[PDB]
RNA sequence: GUUUGACCUCAAAUCAGGUAGGAGUACCCGCUGAACUUAUAUCAAUAAGCGGAGGAAAAGAAACCAACCGGGAUUGCCUUAGUAACGCGAGUGAAGCGGCAAAAGCUCAAAUUUGAAAUCUGGUACCUUCGGUGCCCGAGUUGUAAUUUGGAGAGGG
RNA sequence: GUUCUUUGUAAAGUGCCUUCGAAGAGUCGAGUUGUUUGGGAAUGCAGCUCUAAGUGGGUGGUUCCAUCUAAAGCUAA
RNA sequence: AUGGUGAA
């Protein structure tokens, strides 16, 4: 029998790890930018949830390439395809907003 | 489809050269002997027994017939 | 634990370590501006909100320009080799500006470069010379 | 399903059973739709056994 | 069993 | 009276279909046993290699359902089924003479299951009996 | 590329040329010991695609195992046990006999400085990769464990032992659900 | 016995033809490590204080030679008759015949390696030759053809 | 040339530079594995035994899940669910979808650098020594150096 | 931050126009004999007779369509 | 049952 006596301890450890990551990663928001995805299986066909990464077509339409996008904390999915032209538009708008809201420091 | 691709005739050339140089397997030899003496009706049964798939047996029979045509007609 | 009992009994001495306090105490070391403005008393999310920098791009789970201008303030804040320059000088005072003729210059154009590359290199050399 | 095409195809599927002796055929008068308790199967099994016995009694002495 | 090889493929040179 | 049939099945057979096919093959000496087939005109072409004017193909689709195909290879129709070498005895219900479809399926079952008296693996005597009857718009058959 | 020709030729294993080569090479191997050093692989086409590199630090071994645990796994374990200092990378079939089956195994010496300084191959030097064949981390070992993506391996996706612990453990929280 | 493809080798050129071929090949020995290094150092020294034509050398790499063949660029190909992985060279003669590139089988891989500053060379082929040896190259090609294809026309037969 | 040297193979060195044994073993990765206990099922892919490393191990970026307006590495929790399914009794017993924690993708094989094996192990002299340069020798052409893994990719303007 | 070096017709990224454009075999699979699951399509694993193609092959639902590209490997959370 | 010990 296993009892999770470290629930509070696990939460504290996760919070400390997140704080350490933020300290190491000060300017970036501790994560990348995820797209908007519609869930399958009918029962959830009317539900929209965050996805893994934007498709290559979405990144290209956003005005930047995938290789450079990955360095700006934008998740890119090379296996996800676009078939409905409303989630694609929403993702393009989200990427444009992210590009407008980002400030990039110079290399030197 | 985005990566089905085609032979490009290089795989065709290499496969033809390999088929010529390697020769014929004993089961292939028996298949061609049956074709040249019995016919497809008898060769296809043996091909299916050796392979187990009807489509594969038919493909092998067609390949053997093509090889025989290219050989005896030259 | 047999080993623990022996170590406690032994006079060698436990290699005592104390780092529990430093687990909670974290120092920001990825930016000078943020370090001078970061408040360790407030949480990571609280500090991010105070400085105006977004903490999580996605919607956070569960319930819930003062300094950003500094970053923008700092945001707003090649040469040709001697052999290449000599070769471009030969191209210049052998053909001048006729890149079409230079394209067929076997003696000087050892590498059969395109007209565009030759013209770009000539313009770059001229920008640094007369 | 259409009876026309099925009826036309049925002719080519029927062998000349009655044109020859029944001995080679080696193959009852009840629709069995009157059987009740179609879920317990107690009556259905009895009806099937009765049909089999009727067929056996007809095909027995022919040997 | 033992027969000479045939040049059905190698008979014609590759132009 | 003589006919030859073909027996085949889909890919994947373990607990029940294995026995339900082995018993059928044993009961049908005139039938031909062949390995699994891929899912559909190749069955008729295969039938030409054994002079068998009949095919008993089992298809297992939907990850849970079982299907059976009975058809005449050369020019006859086909019927799909979904109901879940000693000489046998077959009896048939009167309902098979009502509608053309019932008569057609009855004739197909007769000339596809009834082992001919003379065959390369036939037997002279009988050992068991079986009955064919249609009820609730479906056919019920068991080996007893 | 000559590798395409060799790969195509190897397909016709029943051809007269390959049939004769099989008997000649099996007769040659039977004279030698069960496990012996091989100067170079007899199937370069397979070895090259299996990570083989013609450079110092790469060792190819030939091992003999009686015909009927997979034979490839047994051969890999046998070669690894004798060559403790070596690390097993992969293996492939070369020849067979009525009484024995022959496989060629490729091993990499992590001690060699060439492998250590090679980024593409220095990962093998990690101690976690010690005796890969023993734990079934090789291509044959992974296949024997049924670790693959699909419903075909759902019941054995992550081994046949952790499932018992997962199903036999009663999970309880501080606040019972 | 052996299949027709095997025993095709060992029917090498005669003494005179092989000697002439090796004599011709010895005039195009690729620069060794020391020769190339000294040439590069001399060039660097000249550049330090302040247009050559295409170099001519014998192409010998098995992969490189196979790439040269099937493109009709190669003119003469030399094949070793003592390659331990025979499968690496079984297809070379037939491929050359199909492509029409003249080819010959010489005795010993070490002999091929010696003329290319290598311990063992599986194959040795010539792509481009100097105008002086062009007539010699054509004469050697004709002699090799006469002595191999016609003299050993049955090399691909009689197991 | 009745003769020399190469390629290949096989052996010796108290030669130089290297590594494996064993212990420990709660967790992991494979082989092997019974009975008490309960009406092939079940204790049980458990106990014990054997082999292999670590601070975690395995797995990991689909020949995946799905039939939807499609999702997009693996991993662990809740849920799906004590449901499907099996046994049709006793009982055994999952997985997609959904929410959460964390998110990083890449490295080879395969098409010629051929206008230059450009790669690297080892010995030696120095220096700014978890290494760097010059020289020497050897490994390599039966393939070490550039690029590419369909998300393509490559030669030219 | 402080700097000493940069190096060379050196390397990389984007759009357009032209020409090319290569994918893992005693392997899948079938057959047969044992093991595994409560798994009905013993899938998965184990011995062995046999053993294929590249507009191909695997996985599925329907008379066509949906997804992927196995027989190589690394990766912290 | 598993793993070991001794022995006119």
């Amino acid at each position: 029998v296993k009892v999770h006596f470290d629930q509070a301890g696990k939460k504290v450890s996760r919070r400390n790890a997140r704080a350490t990551r933020a300290a190491k990663i000060a300017p970036r928001p501790l994560d990348l930018l995820r797209p908007v995805v519609r869930a399958p299986t009918v029962k959830y066909n009317r539900k929209v949830r965050a996805g893994r990464g934007f498709t290559l077509a979405e990144v290209k339409a956003a005005g930047l390439t995938a290789a450079y996008a990955r360095t700006i904390g934008i998740a890119v999915d090379h296996r996800r395809q676009n078939r409905n032209q409303e989630i694609f538009d929403a993702n393009v708008q989200r990427l444009k907003e992210y590009q407008s809201k980002i400030i990039v420091f110079p290399r030197n | 489809s985005y990566k089905k691709g085609a032979a490009s005739n290089r795989t065709k050339f290499v496969r033809s050269l390999v088929r010529e140089i390697a020769g014929l397997s004993p089961y292939e030899r028996r298949l061609i002997d049956l074709i040249r003496n019995s016919g497809e009706k008898r060769a296809r049964k043996v091909a299916k027994k050796r392979l187990g798939s009807f489509t594969r047996a038919k493909a092998k029979v067609e390949e053997m017939n093509n090889i025989i045509a290219a050989s005896r007609r030259h | 634990s047999v080993r623990k009992r022996k170590m406690n009994r032994s006079s060698v001495g436990k290699a005592t370590r104390r780092n529990k306090d430093k687990q909670r105490k974290i120092n920001i070391q990825s930016n000078p501006i943020i370090a001078a403005n970061w408040d360790y008393s407030l949480t990571m999310a609280q500090n991010y909100k105070k400085l105006g920098l977004r903490a999580k791009l996605q919607t956070p789970a569960g319930g819930k320009e003062t300094e950003v201008v500094k970053k923008l303030e700092e945001l707003a804040s090649r040469s040709q080799s001697e052999r290449e320059e000599e070769w471009l000088e030969k191209l210049y005072k052998k053909h001048g500006d006729d890149y079409k003729k230079m394209f067929f210059d076997k003696k000087l154009n050892i590498y059969q470069q395109s007209e565009g590359d030759l013209k770009r290199r000539l313009l770059r050399w001229k920008k640094r010379n007369g | 399903n259409n009876t026309k095409a099925m009826k036309h195809a049925l002719e080519r599927v029927q062998l000349p059973w009655k044109k020859h002796s029944f001995q080679e055929h080696q193959s009852e008068t009840n629709t069995d739709e009157h059987i009740k308790d179609i879920y317990d199967d107690t009556e259905r099994e009895l009806a099937f056994y009765k049909q089999s016995l009727d067929a056996v009694l007809v095909a027995r002495d022919e040997l | 069993p033992y027969e000479p090889l045939i040049d059905w493929f190698t008979r014609h040179e590759e132009v | 009276n003589k006919q030859r049939t073909l027996l085949i099945s889909s890919r994947g057979v373990n607990y029940r279909h294995r026995h339900l096919i082995q018993d059928l093959s044993g009961l049908l000496p005139h039938s031909r046993k062949e390995p699994k087939l891929d899912t559909l005109q190749q069955l008729n072409e295969i039938a030409e290699l054994y002079n068998c004017n009949n095919v008993l193909f089992f298809e297992a689709r939907k990850h849970q359902d079982l299907y059976l195909w009975l058809s005449k290879p050369p020019n006859g129709p086909t019927i799909k089924f979904y109901i879940q070498g000693s000489r046998p005895v077959l009896s048939f219900d009167q309902r098979f003479e009502s509608s053309p479809h019932y008569q057609l399926i009855k004739e197909l079952l007769v000339h596809n299951f009834g082992v001919p008296p003379n065959a390369r693996k036939s037997k002279p005597f009988i050992d068991h009996v079986m009955s064919f009857s249609i009820v609730d718009d479906k056919i019920w058959v068991r080996t007893y | 590329g000559a590798y395409k020709y060799l790969e195509e030729l190897q397909r016709k294993k029943q051809s007269d040329v390959l049939r004769f080569l099989q008997r000649v090479r099996v007769w040659e191997y039977r004279q030698k010991n069960v496990i012996h050093r091989a100067a170079r692989p007899t199937r370069p086409d397979k070895a090259r695609r299996l990570g083989y590199k013609a450079k110092q630090g790469f060792v190819i071994y030939r091992v003999r195992v009686r015909r009927g645990r997979s034979l490839r796994a047994t051969a890999e374990e046998r070669v690894g046990r004798r060559a403790a200092n070596l690390r097993v990378l992969n293996s492939y079939w070369v020849n067979q006999d009525s009484t024995y089956k022959y496989f060629e195994v490729i091993l990499v010496d992590p001690q060699h400085k060439a492998i250590r300084r090679d980024a593409r191959y220095n990962w093998i030097c990690d101690p976690v990769h010690k005796h890969r064949e023993a734990r079934g981390l090789t291509a044959t070992g992974k296949k024997s464990r049924g670790i693959n993506k699909g419903h075909k391996f759902n019941n054995t996706k992550a081994g046949r032992r952790k499932t018992w612990k997962r199903q036999n453990t009663l999970s309880l929280w501080r606040y019972r659900k | 016995k052996v299949p027709p493809t095997i025993a095709q080798f060992q029917y090498t050129l005669d003494r005179n033809t092989a000697a002439e071929t090796f004599k011709l090949f010895n005039k195009y020995r690729p620069e060794t490590a020391a020769e190339k290094k000294e040439r590069l150092t001399k060039e660097a020294a000249a550049v330090a204080e302040g247009a050559s034509p295409k170099p001519y050398a014998v192409k010998y790499g098995l992969n490189h030679v196979v790439a040269l063949i099937e493109n009709k660029k190669a003119k003469l190909v030399l094949i070793a008759n003592d390659v331990d992985p025979i499968e690496l060279v079984v297809f070379l003669p037939a491929l050359c015949k199909k492509m029409g590139v003249p080819y010959a089988i010489v005795k010993g891989k070490a002999r091929l390696g010696t003329l290319v500053n290598q311990k063992t060379s599986a194959v040795a082929a010539l792509t481009e030759v100097r105008a002086e040896d062009e007539a010699a190259l054509a004469k050697l090609v004709s002699t090799i053809d006469a002595n191999f294809a016609d003299k050993y026309d049955e090399v691909k037969k009689h197991w």
